[PDB]
């Protein structure tokens, strides 16, 4: 080895070898991920090294968590990443799709053939894919019910059946009540809270927000019915001098004078607050809440509580948006130009205890552009793979009401795109209609692995919905509970067209930049 | 006890005679080999692994090189003058590499004959003055104002790289990229990429979307929700300078003996700041750009007049909106002016991509600076378009100050070749031998190039050297796809003069540079 | 992990998926060596033993002795090779061939979540079948010299050098016919070879007497 | 051929100290067979027959009790199935507060006769299905199974009899003398408004006397001694402040600038001027106590020593909120004098000795208040630790009681019905989910088989009669543990009853841990980490 | 036993479970009572502790000498904490109690 | 990310101290470089001088 003639404490691969160890690490890693795919699949546990336990089968989540130490599974998980970062779904699929490339791409590699026609190949028939996945989109208009299809397509993946049509309707409901026409949306403003008192089928959807504080004075009142909601960023306890002012006395009474008058900037503004809750409400019909991002001292907290004041401290900086989008008012810094305008109004404020920790709930919003999705459950895992599959759901939501076309799900597609890049092969000038069959013998893999996950046989199953394609011409996929070719479209099995475009563009890419590596170095050191 | 007495200090080595130069030029030889692949249309691309866990796939020469650790001193100088040439042009640094490998080569000949490395390094400066003037005879002008060649060149230079699969998309940004990045100021022309031409990368999406904004892009958010992400002819108003209230350079210290002082001296901070931010408004602005942190009292009193406030922003991306949008960095908002407002920024977008909010000054009218937005399917796939685009738009620049351009695929090696060769049969001395043994060391390029493509090597590089002995020969090279001699002129293979100017002087003078050692001595201390 | 190392903790076992994987990667490394052998085209090997013995060889058993390998099924695909050897002879480097690509292309199916008793009951259909048609395709011809030199040509020119292979063609097919007797079995054992240092490669001849 | 080598693909390429599980026999079963030792770990301690375990944690602390809850607690469990499970059994104990041995159990059997099912052939997918199909039967039946209700709070005897059955459990030696005394504190709490707080019921522990001279007071105890000379007050006038009990300092810095001689000798003199006029003027509001929650300045004692003020120093700012709860006073965040609504009212407050540590007792005579408090003794502190768990269980069920006022059979009673008739439905279901449906009714045969293990009789004798009684109709008859042969009782007239809640919960969180840990199926163990405790628990 | 590859609780946990778990608390019982035995009555004897300060203690007090061993044994624990407890509620009998628990064990 | 792991096949059966050199670069031009290092240290002595 040339490499290791210069620095003898590396460790090199070159011809053949770079192609073998990449191959490997790429099929290891599609073995493993096999078992995700579908609502079939099987759950993981995994143990960190302090114990924790987690509960998930997504793609990214178990590459994330595996104890691997390889390159290629590294430029794997990265690929992986970007796909759960700008999609939110397709990981899996991600992985698998690129070890079924490698592995037809090695198919005809090892016969002689070089990578390069391979790679052409590639090209050609991620063209021509897609073409065929614009000619096979279904443009629809994304009412309820096509929402609720696509948040159970994933959803049902990610966890069981009751729990996964709870998460569709809670998602749906919530991604529906934050949409504004002809404007993107922002997943900013669903806040995703965790409780662990109660079932997991107790999740639900509060149109409103759920905030992990409560009031921290006893005498502030644990329940208010009409609230006048004031969403302030302003500091309410004592703030030192920026110039080190200190104080100078000579007497006891010069120094009782100086402590009762050091308290006079703050209880100006606590004086503002008291006055506009005054002026807005009389009478103790309606209620008075001032959600603060800054820190209230006891000073404070006692005199507003005094008047029948709610005050919660310390919230969250995105409470402020989450809040003027609910209730309605507007985040101030300063209490200079306070108004009754400036005030949101909540329907109704409570105080939930927990254990030590106490939560607050604004609820009955007149009409809340900002929602939050209550996540409950007996044990922690739990919480973290409803949250999981809850992320998975607003983006397959988000992605199918962004662009008005959703793509057959259940392998139909796959299976289609396969059949059109076999027919398309022949056009293909020189050896690259190898490299399209390999491709599109990769495209095949979702429904083996489909098929797999259900108990059946790969070649019987693959065999029947290729025929009834060919035969019908219609998009047919697997029935994961008898195996029979099926209508995706008519039973309700979507899938993302962004994801299926962001899978062929990605696993393609990787895949041709892998190939075409023939040395694997490391002498950094 | 009765220690040793020595001269020099212990494990200080001395190695000395022909053993040096054979190792100098083994290891030269070596770090050529480790890059010999990895040239031309048809190269294959290396997978790196760096001591921090990053992954460097790449099939720049620099690139590799840079990633890896030598102990031998020549192994240093070869990867110092591959980093050379990449600073230098912007690429060929593979080709400088071999180059300077292959010269070594065929010196290490002439040192085992008896000849000292003084006679060769004679020649091969003789050679190296007659490679310059070969190559200035043999190049061709172009016109800067024509698109299409430029875009030509710029192709003929990326068909080497991974992003010849988006060539002509790759080859439109950096042209316009360049073309912005490009400016005059005081008769002083400036093209300045590397400040203001500022490739931003973020993964997910597809290639394709991938494009070079008339504008800028940074990943930053408004200050306050309330403030408005959307705006058409924005007034940008850049800062460097904090908005709150700080601590003087004095020792100051306050002493408070009456009951008001304290509240009136913090009802004076935030007069300070309203009377701040009141200057700042004066000038009508829309956004506010700071380099350095906005208080929470300042963004209030900014949005009682409807201004979006970005707070802390770096030096570099300050800069860069300058460029842009027209504005000037002012430190007192008291000394503001008209003239330091940035109008020009056709809009102000702040959308969210994917999980992250960026703030977007597009749509500049004439602006001097760009973002580059790439797009890609992970980090490492960017990394490796971002060194291609590199190339793409310093080859721009070489071709922009430098207009002359030389034919590609070893032509021009091999027609220099010929002439030096035609030119040694002038020479009666003993420099003739390293003067010809030298230009057919220059004809290493076409053979690296059929190598790779997979043909013969002999028959094709007889077949090419047979060609360029003829005469109206000289753009003849190898295609290196198909393997088969081609005309230049219809291939459409050409390269910067300069690029190929700077390849030579390198090669040669890193050969001169390992020719003139000897005794080589280590082990002491700093 | 498994029963066995529940039993014995310091036992290695591959189980299912585990064990066909290890064997057919041994058989492809193997193959993978042994293809550069294959016909008079083929590569020279040195093999250099821990005393610093020299040994240059074409022959498949002969490289998998010298081979440095500790894999059981390497060792079972070495002995299987040595039969070959010790019986007939002969083409040892095509049985590690066939060997490692039979296991590659049940491997091809059996990913595919078919099982290998399925690819065994082709395999025993396919070797009937192949052992037909070899019988129909078999050349009976009576053996004078001509043909006989055609064969050991075809096996010299293999392993050595084509002149030294030219020599030693006639010098086999010469002692094989001094030494075979009438419609009887041929007894190698009277063929004595024995090896001088001090003359050109190409001056090896035969003797027609001992030495 | 003397090595067998690691497998291409993902064994290679799994980091040193990580393990990896897959497949039904290398998963599966050994998550079972480790929730099976946890299980049966615990078993010994079910019922009234229960025995208690000396656990010792990491910290050479002794726990002695046979709470399920606080030995899993206590026990360095390692395998995440058995962690699954024990934070099944700790969800149980945080919703409710009992039954955790129940969960734990039940949870034991049912991953047992699991592990059965699919040895037997049935798949994972198929046992999950019969198991919640036979949960939802499960949770049906049980409202029909309720005997009676509580029909009262207010009272003291039925309210005994009603937490007397949770609280034999653990120290069925004397049971009723602690069923009595939980009884009437929580009866002190829970005014006219329907919520009952678990916080307002307070346990102070005092060494020496036997746990049988226990006693219930209607109002708060603290272990520490007055700061002032006064030690017993006949009508406290309680004023709490929650600052110290000093002149207030200026928050930002203070500095006494002195320019004549005549401010340096008139500092001090002024300074203890205007103390006394403080203290004088919190005295003339009528105020006899004073509570801080800070330190007690000299001159302030003096002072108070003067005017005949009791001092009280509670460091802990939970006692100052209790104690204001107690005596119905505000916290005064400032040393002004109390306007009358906020100065606390106690009809006695004395300095007391009890045993050997001194106390100060803030006693009602009324029984009523917002807190009470059950002073604990006692000859070992983990006896009164073991006492303060059971007064928690009691308190826990009075609390479940207030939520949902049906109960059911306790004693294997409603197991066996439960079981019964699940059996009954299971007869009925075609296909493969009417064998886990009959393990699933099965497996609630653990209950009264673990009380017949632990009361020393035949498990099957008790098991089989209980059967032939429930077939005969008698739904409220289960296992007698006053007899040395297997027998069975009517135990509504026992008075052995169990809340529904509990129950019901109890039987939900089980068999969802149960479908939990089945629906597992590989298991990727990082390599163990030394880490000084992940930084979230502290 | 198996050797369970992820075996339950940590490893280097030891139980004991059974009648001579039991048996085996009531000898350290009896071991912790037979230090005390010779302090108790007008023939009573005192006792030496010496600390690993060197600082002894010399005493005839039950309860003090049991406190001053450093006993382990979490069975025989509950002897020092009754001795305790007598101290605390009467202060007389710290070695008539143990003797009589011991006894009762016995 | 930090390791290159030896290939499938030949190069992990391969023995302990073994040592595998195929090809032109890791076996031909070796030995040719080893064989004219040898002539090189016997060139000096040829000849009458
Ligand atoms: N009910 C269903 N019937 C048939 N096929 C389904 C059903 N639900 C999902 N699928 C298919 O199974 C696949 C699920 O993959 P998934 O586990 O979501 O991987 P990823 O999370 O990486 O997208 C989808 O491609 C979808 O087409
Ligand atoms: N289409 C082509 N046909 C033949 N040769 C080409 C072609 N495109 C580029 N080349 C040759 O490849 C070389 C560029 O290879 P590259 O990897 O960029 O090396 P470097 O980094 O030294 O520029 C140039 O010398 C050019 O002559
Ligand atoms: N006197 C009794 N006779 C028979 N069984 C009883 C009696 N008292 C309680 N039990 C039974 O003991 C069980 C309580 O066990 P326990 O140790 O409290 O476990 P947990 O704390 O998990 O509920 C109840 O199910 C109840 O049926
Ligand atoms: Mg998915
Ligand atoms: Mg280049
Ligand atoms: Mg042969
Ligand atoms: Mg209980």
């Amino acid at each position: 080895a040339a490499v290791k003639t210069l620095n003898p404490k590396a460790e090199v691969a070159r011809a053949q070898a770079a192609l073998a160890v990449n191959i490997s690490a790429a099929r290891g890693l599609q073995d493993v991920l096999r078992t995700n795919l579908g609502p079939k699949g099987t759950m993981k546990m995994l143990v960190s090294g302090a114990g924790d336990i987690k509960l998930t089968k997504d793609g990214n989540v178990l590459l994330h968590e595996m104890q691997i130490q390889h390159p290629t599974a590294s430029l794997i998980a990265k690929v992986a990443t970007a796909q759960d970062d700008i999609t939110g779904d397709g990981t899996t699929s991600n992985v698998l799709i690129i070890g079924e490339l490698l592995k037809q791409a090695d198919l005809y590699i090892s016969e002689g053939l070089h990578p390069r026609i391979i790679t052409e190949g590639f090209e050609a028939a991620k063209e021509k894919a897609l073409q065929f996945l614009e000619e096979v989109k279904v443009s629809r208009e994304m009412d309820r019910e096509t929402l609720i299809d696509v948040a159970r397509t994933s959803l049902r993946t990610k966890v069981h059946a009751e729990l996964a049509d709870v998460l569709t309707e809670a998602v749906v409901d919530s991604i529906l009540a934050i949409k504004k026409q002809d404007e993107p949306i922002d997943l900013f403003m669903i806040e995703i809270m965790e409780m662990k008192h109660k079932s997991e089928t107790d999740t639900s959807l509060i149109r409103g927000l759920v905030l992990d504080h409560g009031a921290r004075h006893p005498d502030m009142k644990k329940r208010v019915e009409d609230a006048y909601i004031l969403t302030c960023n302003v500091s309410l306890e004592y703030e030192k001098t920026e110039v080190n002012s200190g104080f100078f006395y000579k007497s006891a009474e010069e120094r009782e004078k100086l402590v009762k008058a050091e308290r006079k900037f703050i209880e100006d503004r606590v004086k503002k607050i008291i006055e506009l809750k005054r002026k807005v409400c009389g009478d103790s019909d309606k209620g008075f809440v001032v959600i603060n991002q800054k820190g209230i001292d006891p000073f404070s907290l006692d005199a507003l509580s005094k008047e029948g004041i709610v005050a919660l401290r310390r919230a969250k900086r995105r409470n402020m948006e989450r809040l003027t989008l609910a209730c309605g008012g507007v985040a101030l810094n300063s209490f200079d130009d306070l108004s009754p305008d400036c005030l949101g109004h909540a329907g109704l404020v409570y105080e939930y205890t927990l254990g030590e920790e106490k939560f607050t709930f604004i609820e009955k919003c007149n009409n809340p552009r900002s929602v939050t999705l209550l996540i409950k459950g007996p044990n922690k895992h739990t919480l973290t793979q409803i949250k999981d599959a809850v992320r998975d759901g607003l983006r397959a939501v988000k992605n199918a009401i962004d662009d008005g076309c959703v793509v057959p799900g259940a392998g139909a597609v796959e299976v289609a795109m396969a059949e059109a890049l076999i027919k398309h092969k022949p056009s293909v000038k020189g050896r690259a209609q190898l490299g399209v069959q390999a491709f599109a013998d990769a495209l095949l893999i979702i429904p083996k692995v489909l098929a797999q996950n259900s108990g059946f046989d790969l070649q019987e199953t693959l065999v029947k919905i290729q025929a009834e394609h060919s035969e019908s011409g219609q998009l047919v996929g697997v029935d994961l509970n008898t195996g029979e070719p099926m209508v995706a479209a008519e039973v309700g099995v979507w899938d993302n067209y962004c994801v299926k475009k962001q899978l062929l563009h990605s696993c393609t890419v990787i895949a041709t930049n892998i190939l075409l590596v023939d040395e694997i170095m490391r002498a950094g050191m | 006890g009765h220690r040793p007495v020595l001269v020099l200090s212990q494990n200080t080595k001395r190695e000395s005679g022909r053993k040096v130069q054979s190792g100098n030029i083994n290891a030269a030889k070596t770090i050529a080999d480790i890059i010999r692949t990895c040239l031309g249309p048809k190269s294959m691309m290396k997978m790196l692994l760096d001591p921090m866990g990053g992954i460097v796939m790449t099939n720049d020469g620099n690139a590799i090189l840079r990633e890896i650790q030598v102990q031998h001193p020549a192994a240093k100088s070869m990867i110092e003058i591959s980093r050379t040439q990449d600073e230098e042009v912007g690429d060929g640094t593979t080709s400088v590499i071999i180059l300077a490998g292959e010269m070594l080569s065929v010196a290490e000949h002439f040192l085992e004959q008896q000849m000292h490395p003084t006679v060769v390094i004679s020649a091969y400066r003789k050679a190296l003055d007659d490679m310059i003037s070969t190559l200035k005879k043999i190049s061709i002008p172009v016109d800067i104002s024509d698109s299409d060649m430029m875009l030509n060149i710029i192709n003929s230079s990326i068909t080497t790289k991974a992003i010849s699969r988006w060539s002509s998309l790759a080859c439109n940004i950096a042209l316009d990229a360049v073309k912005m990045v490009q400016f005059e100021e005081n008769g002083r022309k400036e093209i300045d990429i590397k400040k203001y031409a500022r490739v931003e990368k973020i993964p997910g999406g597809i290639i394709e979307d991938s494009c070079v904004l008339r504008g800028v892009m940074i990943n930053k958010d408004v200050t306050h929700p309330r403030m408005r992400r959307y705006i058409k002819n924005p007034r940008i108003v850049l800062l460097d300078s904090s908005l709150e209230y700080k601590k003087g350079e004095s020792q100051t210290d306050i002493e408070i003996t009456r009951e008001e002082d304290f509240t009136r001296i913090l009802q004076m901070e935030e007069e300070y700041i309203q009377q701040l931010c009141e200057d700042i408004i004066q000038l009508k602005p829309d956004v506010v750009i700071t380099e350095k942190g906005i208080s929470d009292l300042a963004q209030h009193y900014l949005m009682r007049a409807n201004i979006t406030a970005i707070r802390r922003v770096r030096k570099t991306d300050n800069n860069r909106i300058a460029r842009a949008c027209g504005a000037r960095i002012v430190s007192r908002p008291e000394e503001l002016r008209e003239d330091d407002v940035g109008t020009g920024a056709g809009l102000l977008e702040i959308k969210k991509i994917g999980d992250e909010y960026f703030t977007f000054i597009t749509d500049c009218k004439d602006p001097k600076a760009c973002t580059i937005l790439l797009r890609g399917a992970s980090k490492e796939i960017l990394s490796e378009v971002e060194r291609n685009l590199q190339d793409a738009m310093q080859v721009c620049r070489n071709v922009l100050l430098d207009p002359q351009l030389v034919p590609g695929g070893g032509a021009s090696e091999m027609a220099v070749a010929h002439a030096l060769t035609e030119k040694s049969k002038a020479m009666t001395g003993v420099e003739q031998w390293p003067y010809r043994a030298v230009a057919q060391a220059l004809e290493v390029i076409p053979r690296t190039l059929i190598q790779n493509c997979g043909a013969s090597t002999i028959r094709l590089l007889t077949s090419l050297r047979a060609k360029h002995t003829q005469e109206n020969c000289e753009t003849w090279g190898v295609n290196g796809e198909t393997g088969t001699l081609v005309d230049m002129k219809e291939l459409g293979i050409w390269e910067p003069l300069a690029v190929k100017l700077q390849t030579y002087k390198t090669a040669v003078e890193t050969a001169v540079l390992l020719l003139r050692i000897d005794d080589i001595v280590s082990g002491h201390k700093k | 992990m498994a029963a066995v190392k529940t039993l014995n903790p310091k036992a290695e076992v591959a189980r299912a998926q585990a064990a066909l994987a290890v064997n057919i990667s041994a058989a492809r490394g193997l193959q993978d060596v042994l293809r550069t052998n294959l016909g008079p085209k083929g590569t020279m090997k040195m093999l250099v033993s821990g005393a610093g013995d020299i040994k240059l060889t074409k022959d498949g058993n002969v490289l998998l002795h010298e081979m440095q390998i500790q894999h059981p099924t390497a060792s079972l695909i070495a002995k299987v090779a040595t039969a070959q050897d010790d019986i007939t002879g002969d083409g040892t480097t095509s049985n590690v061939l066939i060997i490692g690509e039979l296991l590659k292309q049940a491997d091809l199916y059996i990913s595919e979540g078919l099982h290998p008793r399925i690819i065994t009951e082709g395999f025993e259909a396919a070797k009937e079948k192949a052992l037909q048609f070899l019988e129909e395709v078999k050349v009976s011809r009576e053996m004078d010299r001509e043909t006989l030199i055609d064969v050991a040509r075809t096996s010299l020119r293999t392993k050595v050098h084509a002149e030294l292979a030219d020599v030693l063609t006639e010098a086999v097919v010469d002692s094989i016919l001094a030494i075979k007797k009438q419609d009887e079995p041929i007894d190698l054992f009277m063929i004595e070879i024995m090896e001088m240092k001090h003359k050109s490669e190409t001056d090896t001849s035969l003797i027609r007497g001992l030495v | 051929a003397l090595h067998v080598p690691k497998a291409p693909g993902f064994a290679q390429m799994l980091k040193e100290g990580a393990k990896h599980f897959s497949g039904l026999e290398e998963a599966v079963y050994r998550n079972i067979q480790a929730c099976k030792e946890l299980a049966q770990t615990t078993r010994t301690a079910y019922g009234p027959n229960g025995m208690n375990k000396m656990v010792i944690n990491h910290l050479e602390k002794l726990f002695v009790t046979n709470d399920a809850a606080t030995i899993l607690r206590e026990l360095e469990v390692q395998h995440p199935a058995a962690k699954m499970i024990v934070m099944a059994s700790h969800m149980q104990e945080q919703e409710v507060g009992d039954g955790t041995n129940f969960v734990l159990v039940f949870a034991g059997a049912l991953l047992e006769l699991a592990e059965e099912l699919l040895r037997i052939g049935l798949s994972v997918s198929e046992v999950i299905e019969g198991y919640e199909i036979a949960c939802r039967k499960a949770h049906e039946i049980l409202p029909n199974l309720v005997c009676c209700s509580a029909k009262n709070l207010r009272d003291i005897d039925e309210v005994s009899s009603l937490l007397r059955t949770s609280i034999m459990s653990k120290q069925y030696g004397n049971e009723v003398f602690l069923a009595k005394l939980i009884a009437q504190a929580c009866v002190s709490i829970f005014p006219d408004s329907g919520h009952f707080n678990v916080d307002n019921i307070r346990v102070c522990k005092i060494l020496g006397s036997g746990i049988s001279s226990s006693s219930v007071l209607h109002g708060m105890v603290f272990k520490k001694e007055t700061e002032g000379d006064v030690t017993s007050v006949k009508d406290a006038k309680i004023a709490v402040y929650s600052c110290p009990f000093d002149g207030m300092i200026t928050e930002t810095k203070g500095t006494v600038l002195i320019k004549t001689a005549e401010e340096l000798m008139n500092f001090s003199k002024g300074e203890e001027n205007l103390m006394d006029a403080q203290v004088k003027a919190i005295a003339d509001t009528g105020a006899n106590v004073v509570v801080t929650g800070g330190k007690v300045a000299d001159m302030a004692l003096h002072y108070a020593n003067k005017y005949n003020i009791m001092l009280v120093r509670l460091n802990s700012k939970w006692d100052l909120r209790r104690l204001c709860k107690t005596v119905g006073a505000t916290a005064l965040p400032r040393l002004t004098p109390p306007v009358l609504e906020e100065m606390g009212h106690c009809d006695s407050v004395y300095l007391s000795e009890v045993g050997d540590t001194q106390v100060v007792v803030f006693k009602h005579e009324k029984e009523d208040g917002a807190i009470s408090t059950i002073v604990l003794r006692g000859s070992t502190d983990n006896l009164m630790d073991d006492i303060e768990r059971a007064v928690d269980d009691g308190v826990n069920t009075f609390k479940v009681l207030t939520r949902d006022k049906r109960l059911v059979p306790g004693g294997g009673a409603t197991e066996i019905e439960l079981a019964k008739q699940i059996t009954s439905y299971g007869e009925t279901c075609p296909g493969l989910e009417q064998y886990a449906i009959k393990k699933f009714a099965e497996a609630f045969e653990a209950i009264p088989r673990a009380l017949a293990e632990n009361s020393g009789v035949k498990a099957n004798e008790v098991i089989s009669k209980l059967y032939a009684v429930h077939q005969e109709g008698n739904k409220n008859v289960g296992l007698d543990i006053e007899a040395e042969v297997p027998a069975v009782k009517d135990m509504l007239e026992a008075g052995i009853l169990d809340t529904y809640l509990g129950k019901y919960w109890a039987i939900k969180l089980a068999t969802n841990a149960a479908v939990t840990v089945l629906r597992v199926d590989q298991i990727i163990m990082a390599k163990p980490a030394g880490g000084p405790k992940p930084p979230s628990g502290k | 036993m198996m050797p369970t590859p992820v075996i339950l609780l940590k490893e280097g946990t030891d139980s004991s479970q059974g009648i001579p778990q039991l048996v085996s608390n009531i000898s350290a019982c009896q071991v912790i009572a037979e230090a005390v035995r010779t302090t108790l009555g007008p023939r009573g004897m005192d006792k030496l502790i010496v600390d690993g300060r060197g600082k002894a203690t010399i005493s005839n007090d039950g309860a003090t000498i049991l406190k001053l061993l450093d006993v382990v044994h979490p069975a025989a624990k509950t002897l020092v904490d009754i001795a305790k407890s007598q101290d605390a509620e009467v202060g007389d009998g710290t070695t008539s109690v143990t003797l009589l628990a011991a006894e009762f064990l016995k």
